[PDB]
């Protein structure tokens, strides 16, 4: 049933291909966590690993061609043009760190049973749906709309459309983390991505350290700034 | 395809015949191939070295390198202007032959065909149309195929196919000969091929001079 | 419609034909309105380079100043006309222009007047009507229309409705070749430029030139073309 639904997802993502894994990371039990559960954990850390990636190529566009805000906010201290890199590395230090802390927030409140169980779902380990995210409806005070679809106008599709959009996702993250590593290794190493040879400079600080290269301490809050 | 020539035979030296059938459809594919490919290299050394240098390069071939077509057809015999070639350009080809080889040899691609023997065994010499359903579905329809692109043998009796199957092994043959008396005769050596012939790269077999990322081999001036 | 001309037939190289009727009806919409649009288009281009400059700009036109319409048209061709007009002039046109578009895609409006599934789909083409009941009840009576406001259009066939819409069809993909030959010949290139056709645009697709908010764009100068 586990491996079953494994190669039928492989199938329908590409017929040619079919099943690969020559790792047999599918047959590993993890943390002695039989198959269902690893192959839960497999999914789900490949969906979360693609829709970062679409993600972070969206905003390394956005980044590298200029798209600020406006102004007051963060946007400020970075400078007119430093390329997707360094645009985190001028923005301040509580700014990545409550970002982080935010995603970190999303990140509990995807597997927090008390959300999960909300809606009717238990965890993608322990027999749920992998890369499902629980609306909101647990969480002390309500939330406005929900972060799946906030304007649910998806509430209409049916399941088969819901399951080549799953497809879909897996192909468009698998090629996405492909593109990104690709920005992120001609960043680093020259001649490595032919095509994006001469278009990305160069970056000397690390990648991995989010702190690293840290940003200034300055105190954007205006009106009752008692926060000095 | 027991004897072509009835004067022949079957010529095995070697003793490689009389074998395993997954080596007999390797080694026939293996020939067929070869012969294709010779026919091919055949036809384009004499087009190389007669000059038929193409009318293009008309902007965003090699801009910022600032190289015309015209440039790199100068450049003597059919190996020099392999040799000639940008880095691009040559891994840009190689990807294309390369993924052509991994079509050929696709498994699904060929059952589903209606061939066997995903090695390139059986039905020797097949190479599986780029249409209709399951294969190359994102995007790119793909009009024209690989062989019989306009239809020209789009009727053929099996003893017609047999015959012509028969005249592309033994063409292929000769032609083979021909390439390699003809590099032979560019490099000196062979019976009698002067027909001016230009110069000579070192082997033909390097694939990859002046490029970037493990070429720094000098070793390209030896091995006898 | 299958096909106008017996000696043509269906030219889809792309092959975006046989697909799913929805992206078809989207597609035969698509090329009724681009027809259109290029035909409105290339006759308003001529009128401009012919010299069509109207008798008006009075009482505060340009918003407390006064700036003559022949100022406007003495720039050139309708490129440069496109260029010197006001932006609040040039956001209210591509607001009445949206206004009217928003109204035709309207699937209430089209399902009042008898129509099919909209954006266009079933029976494309087709500009609901502004009149009557449950539609413009806050004043605005609208006394003219869209399509036929004087009524030449009164009484038509099915087959001669049918042959007029085919007739329109070929009318519009051959301006939409001739309104984008008139433009490029603006832009030099095409065949027998002649006939002066004064300069043109940095592309034509700039829209809106000289504006406030959003308009600080220095890209309009390269990305090729
Ligand atoms: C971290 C991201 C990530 C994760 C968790 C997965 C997870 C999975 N993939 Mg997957 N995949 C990814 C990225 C990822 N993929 C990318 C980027 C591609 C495009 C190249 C693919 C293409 C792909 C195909 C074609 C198939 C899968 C399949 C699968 C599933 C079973 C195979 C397996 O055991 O894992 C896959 C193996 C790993 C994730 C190995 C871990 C990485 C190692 C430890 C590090 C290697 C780093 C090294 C520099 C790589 C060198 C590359 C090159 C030189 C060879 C599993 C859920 C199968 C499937 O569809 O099942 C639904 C399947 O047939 N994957
Ligand atoms: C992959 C994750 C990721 C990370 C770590 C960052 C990190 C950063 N972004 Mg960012 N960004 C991302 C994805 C990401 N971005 C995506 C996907 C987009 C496209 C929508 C953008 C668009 C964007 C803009 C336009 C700006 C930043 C800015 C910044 C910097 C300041 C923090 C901030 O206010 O972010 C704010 C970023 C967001 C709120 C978007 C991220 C939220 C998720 C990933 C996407 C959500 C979709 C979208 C917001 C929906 C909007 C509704 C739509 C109707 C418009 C910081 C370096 C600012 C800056 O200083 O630039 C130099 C800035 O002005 N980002
Ligand atoms: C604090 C925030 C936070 C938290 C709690 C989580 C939590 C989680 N993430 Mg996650 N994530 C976050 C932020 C966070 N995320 C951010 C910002 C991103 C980038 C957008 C991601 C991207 C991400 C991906 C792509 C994946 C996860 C996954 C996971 C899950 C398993 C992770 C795991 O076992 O690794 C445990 C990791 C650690 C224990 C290491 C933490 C780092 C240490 C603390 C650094 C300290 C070292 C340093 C030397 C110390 C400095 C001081 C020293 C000198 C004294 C878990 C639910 C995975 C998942 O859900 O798969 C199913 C997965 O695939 N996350
Ligand atoms: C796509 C439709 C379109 C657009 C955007 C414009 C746009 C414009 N017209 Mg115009 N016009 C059009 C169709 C169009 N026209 C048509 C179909 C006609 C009738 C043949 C005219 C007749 C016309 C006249 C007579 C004048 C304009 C003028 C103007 C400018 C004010 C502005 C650039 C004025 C202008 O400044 O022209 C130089 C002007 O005097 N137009
Ligand atoms: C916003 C400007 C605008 C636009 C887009 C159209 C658009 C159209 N008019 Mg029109 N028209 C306009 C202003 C406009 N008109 C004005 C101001 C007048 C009064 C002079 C007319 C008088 C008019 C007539 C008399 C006719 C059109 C017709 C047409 C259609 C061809 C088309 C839908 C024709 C039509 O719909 O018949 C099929 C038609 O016969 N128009
Ligand atoms: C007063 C009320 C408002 C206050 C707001 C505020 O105070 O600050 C606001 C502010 C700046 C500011 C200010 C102004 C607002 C300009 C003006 C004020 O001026 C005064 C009053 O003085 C205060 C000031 C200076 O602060 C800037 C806010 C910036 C913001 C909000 C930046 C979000 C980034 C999101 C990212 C990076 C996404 C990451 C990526 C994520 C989270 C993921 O990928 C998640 C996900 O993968 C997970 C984990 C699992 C997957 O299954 C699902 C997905 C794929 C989705
Ligand atoms: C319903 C009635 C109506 C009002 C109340 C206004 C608002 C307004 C003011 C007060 C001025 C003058 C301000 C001033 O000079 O003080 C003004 C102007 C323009 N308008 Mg808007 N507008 C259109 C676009 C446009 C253009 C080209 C100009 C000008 O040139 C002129 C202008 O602002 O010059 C810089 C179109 C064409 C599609 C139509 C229309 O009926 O077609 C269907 C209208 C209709 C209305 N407008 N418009
Ligand atoms: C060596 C060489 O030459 O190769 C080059 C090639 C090339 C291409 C130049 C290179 C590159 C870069 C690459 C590969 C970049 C890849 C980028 C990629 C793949 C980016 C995905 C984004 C996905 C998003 C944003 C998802 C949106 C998702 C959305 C909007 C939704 O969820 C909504 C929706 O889904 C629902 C919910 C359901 C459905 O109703 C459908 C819709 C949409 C409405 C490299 C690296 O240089 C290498
Ligand atoms: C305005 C602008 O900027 O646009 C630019 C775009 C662009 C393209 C950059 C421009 C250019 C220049 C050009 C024309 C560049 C392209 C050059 C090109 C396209 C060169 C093809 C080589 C093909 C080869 C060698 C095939 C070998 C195939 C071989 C050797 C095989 O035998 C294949 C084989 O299959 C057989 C047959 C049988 C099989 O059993 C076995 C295998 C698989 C082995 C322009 C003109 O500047 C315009
Ligand atoms: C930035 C993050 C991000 C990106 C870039 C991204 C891209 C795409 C693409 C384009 C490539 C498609 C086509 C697509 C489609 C679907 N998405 Mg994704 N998606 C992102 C985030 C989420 C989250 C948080 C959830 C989610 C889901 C679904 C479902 C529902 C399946 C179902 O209900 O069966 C479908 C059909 C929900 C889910 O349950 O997934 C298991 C859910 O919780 N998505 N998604
Ligand atoms: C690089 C380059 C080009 C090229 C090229 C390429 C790819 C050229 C490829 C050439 C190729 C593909 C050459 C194959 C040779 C295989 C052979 C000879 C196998 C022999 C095997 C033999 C001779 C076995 C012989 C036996 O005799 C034995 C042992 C005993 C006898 O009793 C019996 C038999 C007969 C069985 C272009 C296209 C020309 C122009 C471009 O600009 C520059």
């Amino acid at each position: 049933s586990a491996k079953a639904d494994l190669e039928a997802f492989a199938k329908e993502c590409n017929p040619v291909v079919g099943y690969w894994d020559p790792l047999g990371l599918a047959d590993l039990p993890l943390w002695g966590q039989d198959q269902d559960a690893v192959i839960g954990w497999l999914r789900h850390s490949e969906i979360k690993h693609g829709r970062i990636a679409m993600a972070g190529f969206v905003g390394y566009i956005a980044h590298a061609n200029g798209f600020r805000f406006g102004g007051i906010g963060p946007q400020n201290v970075v400078p007119e043009g430093a390329s997707a890199p360094e645009v985190w590395d001028s923005i301040p230090f509580l700014a990545k760190l409550q970002i982080i802390g935010a995603i970190g927030v999303l990140e509990h409140i995807s597997e927090d049973k008390n959300f999960l169980a909300a809606d009717g779902m238990k965890h993608y380990m322990r027999g749920g749906k992998p890369g499902y995210f629980p609306t909101f409806s647990a969480n002390v005070h309500p939330m406005p709309l929900n972060l799946f679809d906030p304007f649910k106008w998806s509430k209409n599709a049916s399941p088969e459309k819901k399951a080549k959009g799953l497809v879909t996702e897996t192909n468009n993250g698998r090629l996405a983390m492909l593109g990104l590593f690709g920005f992120l290794s001609e960043s680093k190493i020259p001649g490595s991505v032919p095509a994006l040879s001469g278009i990305i400079p160069s970056y000397d600080g690390d990648y991995m350290q989010p702190f690293l290269p840290t940003g200034p301490d300055t105190s954007l809050w205006t009106i009752g700034n008692l926060w000095a | 395809a027991k004897k072509l020539n009835p004067t022949v035979g079957l010529w095995d030296p070697l003793g490689i015949a009389e074998t395993s059938p997954e080596t007999i459809g390797w080694f026939r594919h293996a020939e067929i191939k070869h012969g294709r490919v010779a026919m091919a290299a055949f036809v384009g050394y004499c087009v190389q070295s007669n000059g038929i240098h193409f009318p293009w390069n008309i902007q965003g071939w090699q801009g910022t390198p600032v190289v015309s077509f015209a440039d790199i057809a100068a450049a003597g015999g059919p190996a020099d202007q392999w040799d000639a070639l940008s880095t691009p350009a040559k891994l840009q080809i190689l990807g294309v032959i390369g993924f052509l080889e991994m079509w050929s040899e696709t498994s699904v691609v060929l059952k589903a065909d209606g061939q066997e023997h995903y090695v390139r065994g059986g039905k020797p010499g097949y190479f599986p149309k780029l249409s209709r359903s399951d294969e190359m579905a994102f995007p790119h329809p793909v009009p024209l195929n690989l062989w019989d692109p306009f239809g020209f043998t789009s009727k053929m009796t099996p003893e017609r196919k047999e015959k012509a199957l028969l005249a592309e092994v033994n063409n292929g043959r000769l032609a083979m000969i021909g390439i390699f008396g003809m590099i032979s005769a560019s490099k000196g050596l062979q019976v009698p091929g002067l027909d001016t012939v230009g110069i000579k790269p070192y082997a033909g077999e390097v694939m990859a001079p002046f490029a970037a990322g493990d070429a720094s081999l000098p070793f390209v001036s030896g091995m006898l």
